[PDB]
């Protein structure tokens, strides 16, 4: 709800509940960090959901193609390694956050090269944000549908449980 | 400013009044093509060649179907299928006719391109007036108009006869009745 | 035949290779493909390089697809 | 506006077109796309200033109205008999005559002839886009001559567009109902 | 925007500021590594490097050595551990000789200033010159670095052997 990147045509500066009208710059940076992290994690989660459903080469097959079921089938020592890798990545991100000129979601340090941003750079950042938002909605829907129905995405669609 | 044939269309720029049969009927503006060696001269020469070929073909079909074939030639009343009967027994006639037409068409193309280049020959002109039917003017324009109209009608007729013979495998007047 | 109706030659129809190349810039590539059209229309050696490389690659691909899927009777 | 009073106007329905009352709730008469480019995909001519979507829509509406009027006349005719004085047209209603005649090689001939006429008059539309003074739907077709007296021409215009709208809706009903006033579902 | 620019506004260096050389991720990741982590003595840097290196070095020797075993064997583990320790010894010998022949300094970040201020009219290359101002760039610093590498390598190899034995036995 500022001159921040992420304002698109359907709803420009979409803050209907006024979360940003009262927040300071630090809280807004925190909000942008949370939104970008959620969007990236959700894009990965949606892609993994679908691909796992129609392709699970690892673990010598097995590891039932329905997600939320393979969640309880991974050896639980591979879960620990994924957890530790995510933790090390976020430790590195925390270290990045104290670098001078840091921008909320910018872990590549594009502020080093991008002074006086263009419209293409802002448009690409907005594209990433919008894809992340769509993936957040999609992954929430995926998890809820798999919980209530018990079938996965391409399985529920194939049968016709819509 | 509006074409005489199509009042809802502006006058085609390249068709003023000169050519016989000109009524401004160029809805697609094909007369303005000036590429791939195609222009108004080439289009008019092609139209006149088509007119003459269609006139000859329609006259031949009607003659053979009405008055019958010449002695020693096959019958059948289907002109699109009697060709293969002639070729089955007199292939040399067909081959010689094809070679003659090929040579005459090479000459025709050379003449068309030359007359287009050093403008001295009107499109479709081959100086073929052995009987002197079009020597004087004020009759040449009327004869050109008659030839163009008859040739367009015979073009349409000959295309119709070709399609009818290919599809129905019957004679033209056989399809008529 | 469809692919042959792509580039603008003599009518107001088709593409200009200069306009296509000059529009393909990027953050990592600076000016992008600007000037490549002038390079490939003023140097026979550049055209020979591209054509010979792709031609040899095509020959090797042909060699593979030949024995892989024999296209001739009793070959 | 003069219809749907709680909406002022689309933007381009000033009144320069006949049969104008201002009814356009969706604002379809403001699309910036020049639909002549659906015919000539490129600008082609340097003098092609462009054709407003409103004029293209008016031409399409007039053409639709004429088509629908002739169509309802034909569909009503084949419900009450009235077959062409020739063989192979016996009785096969209107819900089935279309397919049986598409089979018998003459609907293709009709398609070719209608396409020829459509191409000529679409060349007229393209010239209008180029900037000819010809108005939408004006093919200068007044053989019998009941088109003089400009007041009569304007009245006949509004009449033709209103009749075309009525005929469009009536044909939609007739084809949807499979006719009820002269035949059964 | 352009994501490649001359390094530090010098167009004549043989280097570029790409999204990999000078990215914030690269900065933080290289600044958390033992070789560049702030607040570490050279002995601590050497110890951490040796621990990590012995830890991942025992792996290939134990797994693919001349005395492998598809099951768990104490002899295979001992062979891999000894090979890793001897390789660490060879690396420590290399470090020692490299430091012996490279530097002649016992306290850096000062001698450079002393010869930039109090003049260096001597045989040079010890008073003047002096490449690098890190504590690793001294005779004392590199000696402690090698000592830490060697001790940490032994400890990390032993720890990794213990972990391998536990994983092969209790899993
Ligand atoms: C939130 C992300 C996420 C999570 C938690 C999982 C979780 C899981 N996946 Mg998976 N997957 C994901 C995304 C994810 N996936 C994506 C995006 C793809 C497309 C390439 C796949 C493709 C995939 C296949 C083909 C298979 C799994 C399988 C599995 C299961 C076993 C773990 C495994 O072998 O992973 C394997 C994961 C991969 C091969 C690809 C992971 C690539 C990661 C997500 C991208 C890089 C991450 C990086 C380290 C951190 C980002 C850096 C930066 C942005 C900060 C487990 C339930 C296996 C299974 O049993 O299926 C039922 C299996 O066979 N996944
Ligand atoms: C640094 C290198 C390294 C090494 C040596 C290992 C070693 C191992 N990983 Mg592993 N892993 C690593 C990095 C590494 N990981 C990283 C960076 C990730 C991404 C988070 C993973 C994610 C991962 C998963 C998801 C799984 C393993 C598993 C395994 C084990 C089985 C591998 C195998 O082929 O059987 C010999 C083995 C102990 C598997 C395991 O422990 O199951 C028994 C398993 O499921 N790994
Ligand atoms: C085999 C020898 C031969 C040769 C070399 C030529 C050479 C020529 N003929 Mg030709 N012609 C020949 C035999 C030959 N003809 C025969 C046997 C006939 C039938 C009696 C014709 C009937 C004919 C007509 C009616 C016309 C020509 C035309 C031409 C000229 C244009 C050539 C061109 O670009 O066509 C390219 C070749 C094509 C096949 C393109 C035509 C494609 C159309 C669209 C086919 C439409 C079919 C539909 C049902 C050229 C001088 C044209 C001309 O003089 O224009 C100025 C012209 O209008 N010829
Ligand atoms: C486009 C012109 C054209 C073409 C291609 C043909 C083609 C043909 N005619 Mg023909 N004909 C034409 C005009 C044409 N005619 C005209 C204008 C007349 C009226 C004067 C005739 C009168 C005619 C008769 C009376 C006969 C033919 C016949 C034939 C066929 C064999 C003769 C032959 O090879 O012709 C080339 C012949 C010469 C150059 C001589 C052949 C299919 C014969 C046939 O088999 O018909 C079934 C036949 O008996 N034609
Ligand atoms: C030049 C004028 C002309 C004339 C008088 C005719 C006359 C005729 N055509 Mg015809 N036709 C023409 C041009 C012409 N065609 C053209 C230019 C073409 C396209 C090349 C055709 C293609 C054509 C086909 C494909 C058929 C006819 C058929 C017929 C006959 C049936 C008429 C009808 O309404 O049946 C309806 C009739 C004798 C039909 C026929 O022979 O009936 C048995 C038939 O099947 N015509
Ligand atoms: C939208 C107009 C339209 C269309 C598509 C048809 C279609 C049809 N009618 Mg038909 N009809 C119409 C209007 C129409 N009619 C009108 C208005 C009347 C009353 C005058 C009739 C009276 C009528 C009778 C009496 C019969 C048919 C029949 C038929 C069918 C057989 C014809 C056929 O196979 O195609 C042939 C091809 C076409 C119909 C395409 C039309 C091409 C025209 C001829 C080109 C010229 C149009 C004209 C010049 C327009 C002038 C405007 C402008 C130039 C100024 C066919 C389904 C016959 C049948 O068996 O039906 C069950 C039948 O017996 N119709
Ligand atoms: C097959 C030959 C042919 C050709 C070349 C044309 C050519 C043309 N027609 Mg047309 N027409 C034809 C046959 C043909 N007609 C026949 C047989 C009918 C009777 C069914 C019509 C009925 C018709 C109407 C009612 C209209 C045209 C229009 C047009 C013009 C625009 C076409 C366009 O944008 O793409 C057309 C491409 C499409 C995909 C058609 C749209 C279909 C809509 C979206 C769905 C409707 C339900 C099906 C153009 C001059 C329009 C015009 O003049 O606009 C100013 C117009 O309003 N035509
Ligand atoms: C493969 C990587 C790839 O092609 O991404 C594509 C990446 C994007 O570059 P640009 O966006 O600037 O390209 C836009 C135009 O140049 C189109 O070519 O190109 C590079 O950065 C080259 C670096 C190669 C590094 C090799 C590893
Ligand atoms: C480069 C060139 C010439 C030239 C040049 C020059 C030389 C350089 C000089 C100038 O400077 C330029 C230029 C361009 O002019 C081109 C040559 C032309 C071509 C390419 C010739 C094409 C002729 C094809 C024809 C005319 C065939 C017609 C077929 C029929 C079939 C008849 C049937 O009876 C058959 C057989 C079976 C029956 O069941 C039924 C049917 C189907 C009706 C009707 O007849
Ligand atoms: C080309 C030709 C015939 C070609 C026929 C062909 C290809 C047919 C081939 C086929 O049928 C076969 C064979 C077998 C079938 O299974 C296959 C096909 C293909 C169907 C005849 C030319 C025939 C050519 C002829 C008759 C030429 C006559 C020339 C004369 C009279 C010249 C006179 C002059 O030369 C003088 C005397 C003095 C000069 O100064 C002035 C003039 C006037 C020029
Ligand atoms: C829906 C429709 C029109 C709807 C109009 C509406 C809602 C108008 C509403 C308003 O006016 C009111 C009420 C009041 C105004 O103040 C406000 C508005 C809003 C303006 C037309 C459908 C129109 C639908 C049509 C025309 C469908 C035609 C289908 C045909 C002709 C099929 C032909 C065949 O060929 C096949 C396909 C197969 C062959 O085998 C058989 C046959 C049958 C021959």
């Amino acid at each position: 709800l500022d001159g921040m990147i992420g304002s698109s045509a359907p709803f420009k500066n979409f803050d209907p509940l006024g979360f940003a009208a009262k927040a300071d710059q630090k809280t807004l940076n925190k909000y942008r960090e949370s939104e970008l992290k959620h969007g990236r994690v959700a894009m990965l989660a949606v892609l993994g959901w679908i691909v796992q459903e129609f392709w699970h080469p690892l673990y010598d097959g097995k590891l039932s193609s329905n997600p939320l079921k393979a969640l309880t089938e991974v050896p639980l020592i591979g879960w620990a390694q994924i957890f530790v890798a995510i933790n090390v990545i976020e430790y590195l991100q925390n270290k990045i956050k104290e670098l001078p000129g840091y921008r909320p979601g910018d872990y590549l340090g594009t502020w080093e090269w991008v002074e006086q941003s263009d419209e293409g750079w802002d448009s690409y950042q907005t594209k990433e944000l919008n894809n992340g938002r769509l993936a957040m909605v999609a992954i929430a829907g995926l998890i809820v549908q798999d919980l209530i129905t018990g079938q996965a995405a391409l399985e529920q669609i194939t049968a016709g449980n819509t | 400013e509006r074409s005489k044939s199509l009042p809802f269309l502006m006058k085609p720029k390249n068709l003023d009044g000169s050519m016989a049969g000109d009524v401004g009927f160029d809805p697609l503006g094909l007369s303005e093509i000036n590429d791939v060696g195609v222009d108004l001269y080439w289009l008019r020469e092609a139209e006149l060649k088509h007119c003459r070929l269609g006139m000859m073909a329609a006259a031949g079909i009607l003659f053979v179907e009405i008055l019958g074939p010449a002695p020693g030639f096959p019958a059948g009343k289907s002109q699109m299928d009697v060709f293969w009967k002639v070729y089955a027994e007199k292939p040399s006639l067909i081959g010689a006719s094809l070679a003659a037409i090929a040579i005459l068409e090479v000459i025709s193309g050379v003449a068309t391109t030359q007359g287009r280049q050093n403008g001295d020959r009107a499109p479709g002109d081959y100086n073929f007036d052995p009987l002197g039917f079009g020597k004087d003017p004020a009759k040449f324009k009327d004869l050109q108009l008659k030839e163009v109209k008859n040739g367009r009608l015979a073009m349409i007729a000959a295309a119709g006869m070709i399609l009818q013979g290919v599809s129905t495998h019957q004679g033209a007047l056989e399809n008529l009745s | 035949i469809v692919a042959g109706h792509m580039y603008k030659t003599n009518w107001f129809l088709g593409h200009s290779i200069k306009t296509i190349l000059e529009a393909h810039k990027g953050p990592f590539t600076g000016e992008g493909h600007k000037g490549l059209y002038e390079v490939l229309t003023t140097s026979w050696h550049a055209q020979l390089a591209i054509n010979l490389a792709l031609f040899g690659s095509l020959s090797i691909i042909v060699a593979h697809h030949m024995y892989a899927m024999p296209p001739y009777p009793y070959i | 506006s003069k219809a749907v009073p709680f909406l002022e106007a689309p933007k381009a329905l000033d009144g320069s077109l006949p049969a104008d009352v201002g009814f356009d709730p969706l604002g379809l008469s403001d699309i910036g796309f020049d639909f002549t480019y659906l015919m000539v995909p490129t600008k082609w001519d340097e003098s092609r200033t462009g054709l407003s979507a409103l004029k293209w829509f008016r031409e399409a509406e007039i053409k639709h109205g004429r088509f629908a009027m002739l169509a309802v006349l034909g569909w009503v005719a084949v419900d009450m008999g009235l077959r062409l004085p020739v063989a192979k047209y016996a009785g096969y209603n209107a819900v089935q005559a279309h397919d049986v005649f598409v089979k018998s090689g003459d609907m293709t001939v009709g398609l070719l002839a209608i396409g020829f006429l459509e191409v000529v008059m679409g060349a007229a539309i393209y010239e209008m886009s180029k900037g000819s003074d010809r108005a939408a739907g004006e093919f200068s077709f007044d053989p019998l001559g009941l088109g003089k007296d400009p007041s009569k021409y304007a009245r006949y215009q509004v009449s033709e567009i209103k009749n075309g709208r009525l005929a469009m809706l009536a044909f939609g009903g007739i084809a949807t109902q499979a006719v009820l006033t002269n035949s059964g579902f | 925007v352009s994501f490649i620019k001359p390094y530090r506004q010098d167009p004549f260096v043989g280097h570029l500021a790409t999204p990999i050389t000078t990215s914030a991720f690269t900065r933080a990741y290289l600044k958390v590594l033992p070789a560049y982590r702030p607040g570490l003595t050279p002995l601590s840097r050497g110890a951490e490097i040796g621990f990590t290196h012995g830890y991942f070095l025992i792996g290939p020797f134990y797994t693919y050595g001349p005395l492998r075993s598809v099951e768990f064997s104490l002899t295979s583990l001992a062979a891999g551990l000894l090979a890793a320790i001897t390789l660490l010894l060879i690396l420590t010998v290399g470090l020692s000789i490299y430091g012996q022949v490279t530097y002649d300094v016992y306290d850096n970040a000062l001698i450079v200033k002393l010869v930039r201020q109090m003049v260096g009219s001597e045989r040079t290359q010890d008073l003047p010159q002096i490449k690098g101002t890190s504590e690793l760039d001294t005779v004392l610093g590199w000696q402690k670095f090698s000592e830490g590498f060697f001790s940490g390598g032994l400890i990390g190899s032993i720890v990794a052997a213990v972990g391998i034995a536990l994983y092969s036995t209790y899993l």
